[PDB]
């Protein structure tokens, strides 16, 4: 049909993933033991994109979960939906990459991508037509920043057709975990680039701002930073696993967010962030849609578009309603922010539409982009990167690995090649 | 599953496992007697090993080269509690003596010790890595543990080995021949570990007197704290958190050069009942603390060198919010500097369970803590002060006979010497600017 | 000695500004593990499609004479 | 059905039948009068009377009266028939000669008059255990004598030795290595497998393992009765691999010329000891093959494993013994020849271990015995011959021996022999 793996690596993506995979199960009326208790038919029609069948009317999702630290595992078992996923689908290493990516990369991940190679091929071979693979991850990380890009090098060597679209998290400068994360960084973004159809720059800061100011939440945790990229992520499926008036794909997405292979990288975007009490008043309708999602602030990622050129726009609407407005609003604002756009595609606005809401919320519209805004986080990475490159610190724990010198160049030279690439098209 | 084995040595190594390892039963539950009565369900699989018996056994070796510390502790409250055979006894003590503890007497057991960690790590299946608690000043707190990370970093070159070890304090001192130990264990734990937590007693004494209101402590005060702050270190691989942090990930983040793994521990708050009755904790509290010069754990100043890295440990009702309005805070300080090849120089870890207090303490029950590993320049000084001494003492050729009698060659002083004074230089060219 | 700080956690009920902010919000609070508001909104959903719609009111409608 | 006759013999052989048979009492449940106070695994070593009694079906044999009476007024008075019981009016005192010449032939035929009505007694008889010992002149002389008379009534019964060896250093007498050559012949033609021990050894495992400064003769009997009831425990209780004498005689001897293999026991530890330490199969297999656990004071890594015997026994499953022999198997200091590319042989047995009362072992729930066959035993005949060239070169003692009775050409031959032995165990000991 069209159907969905979800592959999962590190602490990171992995607590993305058992999100994401609660709000569908909830969406489709799934209850965590594995049954159906929904209520409408159009909930169970196309479950088998995310969902596989078993015996005793069960479903287990497609999702290949990859972690070097076992700890994490334990943790994924005892969650709320911590019994849905197949145990077969848990592989894991005994020791963890210690924030290294020269680590997890070679050393540790070559003997263990030989079982998440098993499983998703078992899982390729389950599903009759596959559209893509999705993955969620880190790229400060060791064994998804690591390991975890080398799976992106196997697989479209293996299934070179289907379409690979990351949702990878970006560290921010303003706030950081980590002290060698502009090295992971910079021997990660070399390997996405060449490799990956598109790419959704998530930044917890960014995240961070909008529990703080938008939603207003005294003391947010994880999972709501979690639970806005699960909404994220459900918001650009919608379009497949339900009908819609105008329909879309993963592929009608991923055709027309990139004018050129080196031009991958969006921003992601959801429009009704308001508070829980205030829902009743906000009288709601289209134009307010628009008006929130054409907003800096609402942007979660580290990026300012102000400052860019918006090259590509595709945005996805839900539920019942007339599309009139909605045209002649990315009509609207395409004219008043006009310095905003590029000037050599016209119309660079994209839409579509699923005619189901998600569950409880009435509208609500999802808005990935391509801008020139993205070129600034990758040269704070630079300023960062050679800074601490240019006096060989932090190298010991990567040289020791058996690798040398010149990947740290090349990869310096590559994205520095993007940015300049990048920049000439604003220009 | 992580497993890390403590290999304590001499008096300061015992009587610190012993404090370590009370509260580690404390917090797991475990009675003195080792059964469970009733994050995680294994919390204690990185510190306890089952038996058959239904008895937790736990991963450690006491070793000591004079058997009356180790017998306090086979007549003590937690005779049951360890195996007769992880505690390991010399008749006679190097007698504060690195040469004795390094040629003569630690041979004899040099088998005995390796055989115990043998079975010891074959227990275990995932060793996460070595602990070793000792000091510098004893004959055998420094020959015999530096011949045992010798061989145990050519036995086990990949596992991690971790180095808690108390210094000569700069004013005080128990001793008048721990200078020379001093010296010549610089070159093993220079060679054979991967980060160290040079302690001095001075500045406890310091913190205990100032904010635990104590005029009169003991030494089990110290190792409180000191197996306080090894169970915030250990916190992350025990118990479940939003960022769970391994050795491995701040060995990687606090280390930039094989010649640089001397960071400073901190730890915070430490106050009384009586204060914490009023004053109202935040995560700006304890990250406000943490900078604090007299709160530092040595004695030397970090507004005298420069921080290059910083690995920070939360644990408790923290948040990760607070945490880095507490990183920008600390980032819009003057005061506080960083060498320019480090713009981003924080790794951070959560932890979930809040800290355990013992009964018979005096750190009162509190919600949240932190510890910070601070890897700076200003520690140079230390050891400059130490080269200063130990020369004033070698010129005149004072105490050396002793040394000599016991079996070594003389030269091994002046090397060890010019080991340091290129490790201060190379200290002063990482401080060094472009 | 004595820390610093800034900000506290302070109490519900004592005047600090967003406490409104902070009790309107309080439907479906819990502060660790999971999210709190759980789904966006809590109303009845409908699953009328545009084209559903369209053709069953030919079934039923004003059935005119 | 299986049945087991023992033929001990010397203060030793009197010693450990005690001690042994004090162990069969206790497994089974024979009151010290010989009452069951509550199927028929007691056959192999009780027997019904007419007053419905179990009588053991051992020999006990010494020309001393005063070993021998300590045990007819013991504790297991009525338990004994007193006939099994043989005594002699005057004894070799540590002399071959004497035990095989002169004494010994008074009461050959009492003794296998004695052998016969109890193997009349069993129907199918599996073998016969003896035990004695190299040093004393009636364990050594006469034992050698029934040795031959035995096979000669039984020439295909199995005949397995249980020994007491000289310890390389210290000794109970000085005349001893005499005794210790002219009786390997014997143990050499009417033998068909060996387990020397010498007391040393015992005396280093018991005082390190068991934390007994000073320990006793007794301490050591016990010891080698435990490894006596796990070697019959296939026999006597049921299991998964039940083990016959007949089984692992096949599985150890691969030359007939070479039937000298060593016995392995573990774990031999203290309840102090057993409290804090976790035992599992892994745990107990590797101790038999510590050099420091041995009974034989010979290292088997200055050697190499021709056939190994395992016998396991407790709360064991298959499953951890596969997984302890794989891991055995991976290691080099554990060496095997060429032409034996699988040495192993595993039972299983169900009932654990049980202790007596005063006694050292803590009582556990699973252990192991082995019984490895190695060259590494050779260097102690070497050592043996050794010794005995320094006093055969002087002619010392040996008019004592000549005036018993036998010529002084056969000092020589016993010499040459097992020069040949030592000579046959470096053939194997090549690899081609
Ligand atoms: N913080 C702390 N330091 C200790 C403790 N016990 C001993 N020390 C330090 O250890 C130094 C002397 O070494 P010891 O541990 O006493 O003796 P040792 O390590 O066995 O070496 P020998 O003296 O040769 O036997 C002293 O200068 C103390 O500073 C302790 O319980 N806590
Ligand atoms: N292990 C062990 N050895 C024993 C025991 N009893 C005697 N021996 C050994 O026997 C040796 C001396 O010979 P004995 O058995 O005492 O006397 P014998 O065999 O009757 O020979 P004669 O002295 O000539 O009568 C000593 O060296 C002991 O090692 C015993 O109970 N256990
Ligand atoms: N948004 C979000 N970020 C997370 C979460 N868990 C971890 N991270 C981020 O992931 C980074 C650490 O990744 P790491 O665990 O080392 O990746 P790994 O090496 O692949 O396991 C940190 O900077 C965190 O900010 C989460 O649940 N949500
Ligand atoms: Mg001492
Ligand atoms: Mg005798």
């Amino acid at each position: 049909m069209r159907e969905i793996v979800h592959l999962q690596a590190g602490q990171c993506g992995n607590q993305i993933g058992a999100k994401f995979w609660e709000v569908i199960s909830d969406e489709h009326g799934i209850d965590p033991t594995g049954t159906y208790h929904g209520d409408s038919d159009l909930q169970l029609e196309r479950i088998n994109v995310y969902y596989n069948e078993a015996t005793g009317g069960k479903y287990v999702p497609r999702a290949v979960l990859v972690d070097l630290e076992p700890g994490t595992m334990d943790s994924v078992r005892s969650g709320p939906f911590g019994q849905i996923f197949r145990p077969d689908n848990f592989v894991f290493g005994q020791s963890g990459a210690g924030n290294n990516w020269a680590k997890g990369h070679y050393t540790e991940g070559a003997e263990l991508v030989d079982s998440v190679l098993d499983v998703v091929r078992k899982e390729a071979e389950s599903c009759d037509c596959l559209q893509g693979f999705q993955l969620t991850h880190s790229l400060g990380g060791g064994t998804g920043s690591g390991m975890g890009t080398l799976l992106i090098s196997k697989i479209r060597e293996e299934y070179p057709d289907r379409i690979m679209n990351t949702f990878s998290v970006v560290p921010s400068p303003k706030v950081s975990d980590t002290v060698v994360e502009p090295y992971n960084a910079t021997l990660s973004v070399h390997q996405l680039v060449e490799n990956t159809d598109e790419t959704y720059c998530i930044d917890n800061e960014a995240l961070y701002d909008i529990c703080f100011r938008t939603l207003k939440l005294t003391t947010p945790t994880y999972g709501d930073l979690n639970h806005l990229v699960s909404a994220t992520m459900s918001g650009v499926t919608t379009c497949l696993r339900f009908p819609g008036q105008l329909n879309a794909d993963l592929r009608k997405l991923a055709v027309n967010m990139v004018p050129f292979p080196r031009l991958h990288f969006f921003m992601p975007g959801f429009a009704p962030l308001t508070s829980r009490g205030s829902q009743q008043y906000r009288a709601l309708t289209v134009p307010e849609l628009t008006q929130q999602m054409f907003d800096a602030k609402n942007m979660m990622a580290a990026c300012d578009p102000r400052h860019g050129r918006y090259l590509t726009v595709a945005a996805v609407f839900r539920g019942r309603m007339s599309m009139k407005e909605v045209d002649e609003q990315m009509l609207n604002v395409q004219n008043k922010n006009s310095s905003y756009f590029v000037e050599w595609i016209p119309n660079n606005v994209k839409t579509a539409v699923c005619d189901i809401p998600p569950r409880g919320l009435k509208m609500s519209a999802t808005f990935i982009g391509n801008s020139t805004a993205i070129q600034e986080l990758f040269k704070r990475i630079s300023e960062q990167f050679t800074a601490m490159f240019r006096r060989k610190a932090f190298l010991h724990w990567y040289t020791g690995e058996g690798m040398d010198e010149m990947e740290f160049t090349e990869a310096e030279s590559n994205m520095n090649d993007l940015v300049s690439e990048y920049q000439q098209y604003q220009d | 599953m992580r497993e890390c084995i403590s290999i304590h040595v001499g008096q300061a190594g015992v009587q610190i496992g012993n404090a370590c390892w009370e509260l580690y039963c404390l917090e797991h539950g475990i009675q003195p007697d080792g059964q469970m009565p009733s994050g995680g369900d294994d919390s204690f699989n990185t510190f306890f090993s089952e038996t058959g018996a239904g008895k937790h056994v736990p991963r450690a070796v006491f070793v000591d080269l004079e058997p009356t510390v180790v017998d306090e502790v086979r007549t003590g409250t937690y005779r049951q509690l360890f195996h007769p055979e992880q505690l390991i006894t010399g008749k006679e003590d190097a007698a504060n003596n690195y040469a004795r503890g390094h040629y003569t007497i630690g041979k004899e057991i040099v088998d005995l010790v390796l055989d115990r960690i043998r079975k010891l790590a074959d227990l275990c299946t995932g060793l996460q890595g070595f602990l070793i608690f000792h000091s510098f000043g004893g004959g055998t707190g420094s020959g015999f543990a530096s011949l045992l990370m010798e061989r145990l970093s050519v036995d086990y070159g990949k596992k991690s080995k971790l180095e808690f070890a108390i210094y000569p304090a700069p004013q005080v001192s128990t001793a008048v021949v721990e200078p020379y130990n001093s010296i010549l264990t610089t070159h093993t734990t220079l060679e054979h570990s991967d980060c160290a937590f040079m302690v001095d007693n001075e500045a406890i004494y310091d913190i205990c007197r100032r904010n635990l209101d104590i005029e009169r402590p003991t030494y089990t005060n110290l190792n409180r704290l000191i197996g306080q702050i090894v169970s915030s270190i250990t916190a992350s691989l025990r118990f479940d958190g939003a960022l769970n942090v391994d050795l491995t990930e701040f060995q990687t983040n606090l280390v930039p050069y094989p010649r640089i793994h001397f960071p400073l521990a901190t730890y915070a708050p430490v106050i009384s009942a009586e204060k914490a009755y009023h004053e109202q904790l935040s995560v700006a509290e304890i990250t406000n603390a943490c900078f604090e010069p007299a709160n530092q754990m040595v004695k030397c100043d970090p507004r005298h060198g420069k921080y290059m890295a910083c690995c920070m440990l939360y644990r408790g009702d923290v948040v990760p919010k607070d945490v880095n309005a507490a990183i920008a805070t600390i980032k819009t300080k003057r005061t506080i500097q960083f060498v320019d090849w480090c713009p981003t120089g924080f790794k951070v870890g959560i932890n979930y369970q809040p800290p355990t207090v013992v009964p018979g303490g005096d750190l009162a029950k509190v919600q949240r803590a932190v510890c910070m590993l601070s890897n700076t320049t200003a520690i140079a000084e230390a050891w400059a002060r130490l080269d200063h001494k130990f020369d004033l003492m070698y010129a005149k050729r004072a105490f050396v006979h002793w040394y000599v009698g016991e079996g070594m060659e003389e030269g091994e002083f002046s090397e060890a010497r010019e080991d340091l004074a290129a490790l201060e230089k190379d200290y002063e060219e990482v401080g060094v600017d472009s | 000695l004595t820390l610093r700080s800034h900000h506290k956690k302070y109490s519900e009920p004592v005047l600090v500004y967003s406490w409104h902010r902070n009790r309107e919000a309080f439907p479906k609070d819990y502060d660790l593990c999971m999210s709190t508001y759980k789904r966006f909104g809590s109303d009845s959903p409908r699953w009328m499609s545009e084209a559903r719609e369209q053709m069953a009111q030919v079934l039923v409608n004003k059935d005119l004479v």
